[PDB]
């Protein structure tokens, strides 16, 4: 009958900063850090007790029903997801990222390869490159028609140095339908861009 | 030195069975409970159960009850143990990274974790990927790695000579059942015409190796 | 004024020096005779905290029995790391006797008299004694035999109930006989059976579910078989007359009976020569069972349970448990505590 919640679940802060996250549970709470593709690392047990071989930046307040987790002097290694745990119960967590590298995406567009068209499949790829923040909007226009439902996009993790993202949207359709229209557009919407940047190409 | 080592990746059809192993060593093992956890893609952790090494007693929640079987056996000197998890009647949404960890205290704190074991559940037989080039036009280019099962592939450039500004996107799961990703790279405009650009793609599960040359 | 303190106890019994029974022989050389008239003094307006789960009295009784078994029933074969030990393993007389634990000069035992004390917390009605009551060092799993009864009502003991890794001890306030025999002419000579009055059992069983509802927000209470593990815990493991019994208690936890649920319940049992030693030191091997009728009549006085973890919300699930024999000793010493006179 043990219940627990999370705090903002996603926040961003600059290098060498102080960040806090809160859970509200009624039992022995622990804190973990997990980097993408790897196993969790214990940081704090019983709310306040710091695990050994772990930077003194980290700490936890054990007052009332809420549990704080604080991080001082934010290092580049500290960028990962964090979450709390009470007995067998665990919360999804909270992603982390830094700030103020406000950059426009380098938007490119790719036609399908000739080798691909032989197998009767056409994949059009639009690429966004190195930007911040991660919030963008991509829509496919085919002969000036909004394309919805037939698109799959993918996002990279925040790059270690330039602190930027990258998004790749792939429009996928039959060879017959590709050879049916001429102009394929990949319009881009970003808060950074003064105007939406549109890239296109004529088939041929 | 403590140590928890988990077995290699697994791939199976639904309704089948799978066994993942966890071998513990450098500590007094009878004195600590071992828990199993799993993590579905993009999701949080999820408790699978615990097993008492002294008695072999298992404890599993409602959902994995019926399926799942936690087991253990020890070496002669009781210096090394092996902990198995047998998940039965696999369902597609059982695809997750399976972890094993040590419960140190009554705080249920987990200080030592296994590396994790990848377990993939679906139809879709083993298939190599098709690698199509992405022609350039500063400018950008790359490779398209379409239709392969299962994950993962490892993409480099010029046998690992070009690592600058490389963006290898995480694969996506196409509605067919096959995965597909994209690898790209950025170079100055004067690069085209003299330099040789090659993407190195490896898909171990299908033993498929491909080196493709990208060019306008 | 005193303080909670640890120290080496000593033991008292009524071991007969002529008896060849193994508990009798041991206590003859390890224990003093019992005091005819022990004194108990009830302390006025005093409150002491107890914690049956952190009581060093247990560790010592544990060392005692391990030593008792190691001298008395040695197997024909046992393992030692990577080597096989062979020794003579003759038959013995086996019937455990009550052992009192006693403090040395400068210490006393404090005792809790609150009738509904769960083992962990403040106790208002406190007294003081020189020795515990007589405790039979009975080793078994799932069920607790030949112990003491709660002074009404029924009591649930844990340490932390919200922790599923923590064993739950149910302490009965009325007992239920259990009647086990390997029949006369032996025809599987290892085939035995246990008999319990179903009418009596199912009433007690229902009452336990009522008390469990108190600690678990009126949720439905369901019993289930052991989920797995060594045979010593999936079965109801115990020693009778020197022989190693294992009994199936599926029929002992029948949720439907909580139609024809009033009849005598018969549990199928077996005597095993090859076992896993409760001392925790791997497999041993004993000789085939003795000839004739082999009968054990015991009182069930307590149950050990384990609750299924995870999000259930609707229901709670309880399976029988054991393995840790220190928990058998905790069930009797829960009310005792050693202090040093400052
Ligand atoms: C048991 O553990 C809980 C959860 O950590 C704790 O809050 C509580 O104080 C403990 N209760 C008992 C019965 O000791
Ligand atoms: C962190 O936790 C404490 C303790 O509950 C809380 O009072 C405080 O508001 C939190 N700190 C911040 C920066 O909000
Ligand atoms: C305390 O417990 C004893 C049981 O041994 C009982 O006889 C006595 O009346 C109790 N004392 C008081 C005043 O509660
Ligand atoms: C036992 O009683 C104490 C005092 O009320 C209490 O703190 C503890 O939680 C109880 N244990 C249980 C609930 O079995
Ligand atoms: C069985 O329990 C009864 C009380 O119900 C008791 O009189 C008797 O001593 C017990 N038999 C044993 C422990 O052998
Ligand atoms: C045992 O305790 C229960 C409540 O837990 C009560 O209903 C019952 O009367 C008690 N049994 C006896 C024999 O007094
Ligand atoms: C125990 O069971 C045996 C065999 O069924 C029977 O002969 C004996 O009378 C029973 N003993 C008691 C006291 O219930
Ligand atoms: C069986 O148990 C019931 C419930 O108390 C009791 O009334 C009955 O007399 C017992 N049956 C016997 C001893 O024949
Ligand atoms: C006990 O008996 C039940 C019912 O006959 C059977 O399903 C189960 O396998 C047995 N359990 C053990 C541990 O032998
Ligand atoms: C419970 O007992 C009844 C009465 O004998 C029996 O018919 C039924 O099979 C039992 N319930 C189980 C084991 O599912
Ligand atoms: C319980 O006590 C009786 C004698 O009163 C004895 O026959 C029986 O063996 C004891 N139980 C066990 C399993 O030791």
């Amino acid at each position: 009958d043990i219940q627990m919640t999370q705090s903002p679940s996603s926040l961003s802060a600059s290098v060498g900063d102080t960040v806090t996250i809160t859970c509200q549970a009624n039992g022995y709470l622990n804190w973990y850090q997990q980097r993408r593709g790897k196993a969790p690392k214990l940081l704090i047990y019983d709310g306040s007790k710091l695990e050994r071989g772990v930077p003194s930046r980290f700490s936890g307040r054990r007052w009332g029903q809420e549990y704080n987790l604080t991080i001082n002097n934010l290092q580049p290694e500290d960028i990962a997801t964090y979450f709390c745990q009470v007995y067998e119960f665990v919360v999804p967590g909270t992603r982390l990222d830094l700030k103020r590298t406000v950059a426009a995406p380098s938007v490119f567009i790719f036609p399908p390869s000739d080798e691909q068209l032989k197998s009767g499949t056409a994949s059009v790829v639009c690429l966004l490159n190195n930007f911040y923040p991660r919030e963008a909007k991509v829509q496919w226009k085919v002969d000036n028609a909004l394309q919805s439902g037939n698109s799959q996009e993918s996002v990279t993790e925040q790059d270690s140095k330039d602190s930027t993202y990258s998004l790749s949207s792939t429009l996928t359709l039959s060879k017959a339908d590709y050879e049916k229209h001429k102009v394929y557009a990949c319009e881009v919407t970003h808060q950074g861009l003064s105007s939406p940047v549109t890239k296109s190409f004529n088939r041929g | 030195q403590v140590q928890l080592l988990q077995s290699g990746a697994a791939v199976t059809k639904p309704g089948a069975s799978v066994r993942v192993s966890c071998e513990a060593s450098g500590y007094n093992i009878r004195d600590y409970f071992i828990h199993w956890w799993r993590q579905a893609p993009g999701q949080g952790l999820q408790w699978v159960g615990w097993i008492n090494p002294k008695t072999g007693q298992p404890n599993n929640p409602r959902q994995f009850q019926g399926r799942v079987s936690l087991t253990r056996h020890a070496s002669w000197d009781f210096d090394t143990y092996s902990f198995y998890m047998d998940l039965k009647a696999l369902r597609s949404d059982d695809t997750a990274v399976y972890f094993c960890a040590r419960q140190r205290s009554d705080y249920w704190d987990f200080d030592v974790w296994g590396s994790g074991t990848q377990v993939t559940v679906s139809s879709a037989s083993t298939k190599g990927p098709s690698v199509f080039p992405l022609a350039p036009s500063t400018a950008a280019l790359g490779c398209l790695v379409k239709d392969y099962f299962p994950e993962p592939v490892t993409v480099s450039w010029n046998s690992g000579a070009l690592t600058s500004g490389v963006h290898t996107f995480p694969a996506v799961l196409q509605s067919s059942g096959l995965y597909s990703l994209s690898s790209v790279v950025t170079v100055p405009s004067s690069s085209l015409g003299t330099q040789t650009y090659i993407c190195n793609v490896n898909h171990k599960p299908s033993n498929t190796k491909v080196d493709k040359k990208v060019e306008p | 004024v005193w303080k909670d303190a640890d120290t080496t106890l000593f033991c008292a019994s009524d071991a007969k020096a002529h008896e060849t029974e193994v508990h009798n022989v041991w206590a003859t050389h390890a224990c003093v005779p019992t005091d005819p008239n022990p004194q108990e003094i009830h302390l006025e307006n005093v409150t002491e905290n107890f914690n049956m789960w952190k009581n060093n009295m247990v560790e010592q009784m544990q060392e005692d029995v391990i030593s008792l078994w190691d001298q008395s029933l040695q197997p024909c074969v046992k393992l030692t790391g990577g080597s096989v030990i062979k020794q003579a393993c003759p038959k013995i007389s086996f019937d455990p006797i009550p052992i009192h634990y006693c403090t040395p000069a400068g210490y006393v035992i404090l005792k809790c008299n609150d009738k509904n004390f769960n083992g962990t917390g403040p106790c208002k009605n406190v007294s003081s004694v020189q020795c515990t009551h007589g405790i039979k060092p009975v080793v078994s799993t799932q069920l607790l035999l030949n112990g003491s009864l709660a002074e009404e009502e029924i009591i649930i003991r844990t340490e932390n109930i919200t922790d599923n890794a923590k064993t739950i001890i149910v302490h009965l306030n009325k007992s239920v006989e259990i009647n086990c025999t390997r029949p006369s002419n032996g025809g599987d000579i290892r085939k035995a059976y246990c008999e319990i009055n179903g009418t009596k059992w199912n009433k007690v069983l229902k009452q336990v579910t009522e008390k469990l509802k108190e600690h678990f927000n009126n949720k439905t209470i369901i019993f289930q078989p052991p989920s797995g593990g060594d045979l010593e815990i999936t079965m109801h493991h115990f020693n009778c007359r020197g022989e190693f019994f294992y009994c199936n208690t599926t029929q002992l936890f029948n949720n439907t009976c909580i139609k024809g649920c009033n009849g005598t319940i018969t549990l199928p049992c077996k005597i095993k020569q090859i076992i896993n030693m409760w001392q925790g030191t791997g497999q041993a091997m004993y000789a085939p069972p003795i000839d004739g009728k082999i009968n054990c009549v015991s009182n069930i006085t307590g149950i050990l349970l384990t609750r299924d973890g995870g999000e259930n919300n609707s229901t709670e699930i309880f399976r029988p448990g054991g393995g840790n024999i220190k928990d058998n000793w905790r069930s009797e010493l829960y009310k005792y505590k050693v202090v040093q006179i400052e």
